């Protein structure tokens, strides 16, 4: 009744939502760590004032994980084409959104880490920018959970 | 000509033209009243936030555009995404719909939407209270709303622009420069009028004249405007708007 | 002070409060019913017994009932017409507000008599309020008379019989068993008119009292 | 003293707004039974019998406008008390 | 059903009366002209706005589009 | 009847509405953060003053989310190609308008923060130009609505 290649699109989503999300994290924790390397010298006691971007990167990684797992949990052999397209679209959208969010968090973290190093009062304000990048992560998740059922 | 007396009232009106919502009007008005009522206290106080200073400088504009936002939202009939229904809808009563050969079609309708063609012969009725509320759940509200906004915006813009351009003649006569009025503002105004007042009259004509029963064969205004712009005169495919058009 | 009690203003005021609080209280909780029979050519499908219910504020367009269509054992919903909620709802709701004002005036006349006689300013506000209230009572009485008349023309069995489509055909002897009882409606409007006249009298009396 | 008004006045304004709009929502859901134009959502799937269920469940849904507003009824009273603490 | 002549008559008469009778009852002072100007401009713009809005609804060409459950509901809610 | 390929295109449109627009917003935020760094050390009092560009980036994200939800509710199994291509066109147009607006706001925000770091009077001026960026996004969104009917 339905072709076997219908599986294609579906599980590709179950891959992509993970893959790209991880790439984003690989930029969030890395470049921020490079910034903390410079921060460590002038004032080594502000590591707790600079551990934010890495936790953000971990959060976006968790987002990718949960969408990928949920989409994978709805797998079956006789899946309809419609469902397959739905899963692929959701997975790709969340993956690329996670990638973009990771890029933004990494860049702003590297800037703000040394910015706080030179200027203490920047610190609180720095957090503000990070939160907005994190919001993009939320938004990706939303679409997937709007595409899982409907 | 100092443009203060015009702007002082045309700015809240325009903000309301782009702020068609009533609950948010109430919220902004409450904000404005809060700022205003503490005039003596705040002016005799030490403040630091620059946003607060600019907002306190613009408290007058904020209050006026909140008050206008309230009214424009009321005529919009969109208060917090819903329609304030005064319950004067006159659209569908059961035995009238069954009189128009329609009974127990909801059975197949449990999965489809079933637009109703208008004019069974027993319905109509405009609404004095702004916009009729039933649109707020109609799944085709977008089309009529967008048509209405298109025509709204164009018409208001043309009139406001005419108000803007009509003032220069005053100063021209005031400075006593005959060459800049006889061969000046006159060609400008005749050109603008002959181009766009035509669009205004045509759009009102289409609104008022073509009844529902003539839905087919009804014309498209933009096609007419483009046709006259290009001087093309097809003999078929679009009917003349009114006698003596050519 | 027993002097103010013996003064006709207070006694008139309490009497009119009693009349109003009876009239609107009776008007605002009505309910009732009328009984009809539908019979057709096939005696198997005849509905010997059908009921319909109405109530206050006489939103008759909301009212309806289901009757057999008498073809292949069908049935259809007949919608009783007539939107009269406007005048009745206006009368009852602003009469409720008038009753709140009535209790306020009674409290003013019983406990705040000292403020009543201070500069004779309270009498002026009472007079203006009573004048506005008499005006709305008059228009409310007229509108309620018109509305209840519309109810009278909406309770005729022949009209609802003529509405239902199938009754044109032969054999559909749609008859009426028990008509609705109109005693309550005209008794209530009589009370409305009575308290209207009495409140106009109170309006003249307070005008004379202010001076 | 505790919970100075500087960080709580917004709380009071929010609580006032919440209580007023929740009373409005409850009243227009109960008295007017939340006519479908002002309300799409309901609570059932089988409504092929008659109107008693729709109005009954509309009353049940409006009843839920209780603790909702009541929650603030209090929160506003607590925040005003904290404001008073000078 | 709502008649058309009545709403137009009431609104036009009322707002024309307000615009006409504003300035003369307005007391004279140093800032009479500015308040006059806002009154006139407000009246004109608001009236033209409402006229556009109402004349949009006159003579509809396509009726609304409604869902089945909505029809089954409005059948008994009112009308 | 309709082909089975038909469900593909429409779903893909939704993905665009949550990829491209989002990406633009991301760039904007990142760039603005760099500006804050260059301005934090010398004029420390105006950190919160420069909250205005970053929010003006996040709004682009918001727009994407709106359209995405809509195209998650008009999707049904029995879709004709006409509807599918309408929806694909809407998604593409809104995503690209978001992207272009994002690039513009990012560059203008850098220039704005740097300019205000040396001239307070420039503040209002920068805000003006920023508006002309954000509005561009709205234009994309417009046709989306026009493509949910025709």
């Amino acid at each position: 009744n339905n072709p076997e290649y219908s599986s294609f699109f579906g599980v590709m989503g179950a891959s992509s939502a993970m893959v790209f999300s991880a790439m984003g994290a690989a930029y969030g924790t890395a470049k921020s760590g490079t910034g903390i390397a410079a921060m460590s010298v002038m004032r080594p006691e502000l590591i707790m004032k600079s551990i934010i971007p890495v936790v953000m990167a971990g959060i976006i990684a968790i987002y990718g994980l949960v969408v990928a797992v949920l989409i994978a949990n709805s797998l079956t052999d006789g899946i309809t084409l419609y469902r397959s397209f739905l899963q692929l679209g959701a997975g790709l959208s969340v993956g690329l959104s996670g990638l973009a969010a990771g890029f933004a968090i990494g860049i702003v973290g590297d800037a703000g880490v040394r910015g706080t190093a030179q200027q203490p009062r920047l610190f609180v304000g720095m957090i503000l920018i990070l939160i907005f990048a994190e919001v993009l992560g939320l938004y990706g998740l939303i679409v997937a959970l709007i595409l899982s059922t409907k | 000509i100092n443009p203060a007396p015009y702007t002082v009232i045309t700015f809240p009106f325009l903000f309301a033209v782009m702020f068609g919502d009533f609950g948010h009007g109430i919220l902004m008005t409450l904000f404005a009243v809060w700022m205003v009522l503490r005039e003596s206290r705040i002016l005799s106080q030490k403040h630091e936030n620059e946003m607060f200073s600019m907002v306190f400088s613009g408290r007058y504009i904020i209050l006026l555009m909140g008050l206008f936002s309230i009214y424009t939202g009321l005529i919009y009939n969109d208060c917090f995404s819903k329609s304030l229904n005064i319950f004067g809808s006159s659209w569908s009563v059961r035995p009238m719909f069954t009189q128009g050969n329609w009974t127990e079609e909801t059975l197949l309708g449990s999965s489809v939407l079933q637009l109703n063609p208008a004019i069974p012969g027993v319905f109509g009725g405009p609404y004095p209270f702004g916009i009729d509320p039933i649109w707020n759940i109609a799944t085709n509200k977008l089309t009529f709303l967008n048509s209405f906004k298109m025509k709204m915006s164009v018409i208001l813009g043309i009139i406001h622009m005419l108000f803007g351009v009509s003032l220069s003649l005053f100063n021209h006569i005031y400075f006593k420069k005959p060459l800049n009025i006889y061969f000046g503002f006159i060609p400008e105004i005749i050109f603008m009028s002959s181009l766009f007042g035509y669009l205004v009259i045509l759009i009102f004509y289409k609104w008022t004249a073509y009844d529902a029963h003539s839905s087919r064969n009804a014309p498209s205004l933009l096609i007419h405007f483009i046709n006259m712009f290009l001087f093309s005169y097809p003999e078929s495919g679009n009917a003349m708007l009114y006698s003596g058009q050519k | 002070q027993f002097r103010v009690v013996k003064e006709p203003l207070g006694f008139v005021k309490v009497l009119q409060w009693v009349f109003a609080i009876f009239a609107f209280a009776t008007c605002g909780s009505y309910t009732g019913e009328l009984r009809l029979s539908v019979e057709c050519a096939n005696k198997t499908e005849s509905a010997l017994n059908i009921e319909v219910e109405f109530e206050y504020p006489f939103r008759l367009h909301q009212v309806y009932f289901d009757a057999p269509s008498c073809v292949k054992g069908g049935t259809t919903k007949i919608f009783l017409v007539g939107d009269y909620s406007s005048s009745a709802e206006f009368f009852v709701t602003v009469a409720v507000f008038a009753f709140l004002y009535s209790m306020g005036a009674l409290a003013t006349y019983i406990f705040l008599q000292n403020k009543y006689r201070e500069n004779n300013k309270g009498p002026m506000m009472d007079f203006l309020a009573t004048a506005v209230f008499a005006f709305m009572w008059l228009v409310s009485s007229s509108a309620w008379a018109k509305g209840l008349s519309d109810v009278k023309m909406a309770t005729d069995p022949e009209n609802i019989i003529k509405e239902m489509p199938m009754c044109r055909q032969t054999g559909n002897t749609c008859k009426e068993l028990r008509d609705p009882v109109t005693s309550g409606l005209n008794t209530s409007v009589v009370f409305g008119f009575l308290n209207l006249v009495l409140w106009v009298g109170n309006l003249w009396f307070v005008f004379k009292e202010t001076g | 003293l505790c919970c100075g008004p500087k960080l709580a006045a917004c709380g009071i304004v929010l609580s006032a707004w919440g209580v007023i709009m929740l009373i409005m929502l409850g009243i227009f859901f109960n008295v007017h039974s939340a006519v479908l134009i002002e309300d799409v959502p309901f609570t059932e799937k089988d409504f092929e019998n008659g109107p008693q269920n729709i109005y009954n469940l509309y009353e049940q849904v409006s009843y839920n406008c209780f603790i909702a507003a009541g929650l603030y009824l209090l929160l506003g009273g607590f925040s005003f008390c904290q404001v008073r603490l000078n | 059903a709502h008649s058309f002549a009545l709403p137009v008559i009431i609104f036009t008469t009322f707002w024309g009366l307000i615009g006409i009778a504003g300035p003369w009852f307005v007391p004279k002072g140093p800032n009479r002209g500015v308040i006059i100007t806002m009154l006139v401009a407000t009246a004109v713009c608001c009236y033209l706005f409402w006229l556009i809005a109402i004349l949009a609804q006159l003579n509809p060409l396509f009726g609304p589009q409604l869902k089945n459950e909505t029809i089954w509901y409005v059948r008994f809610l009112w009308e």
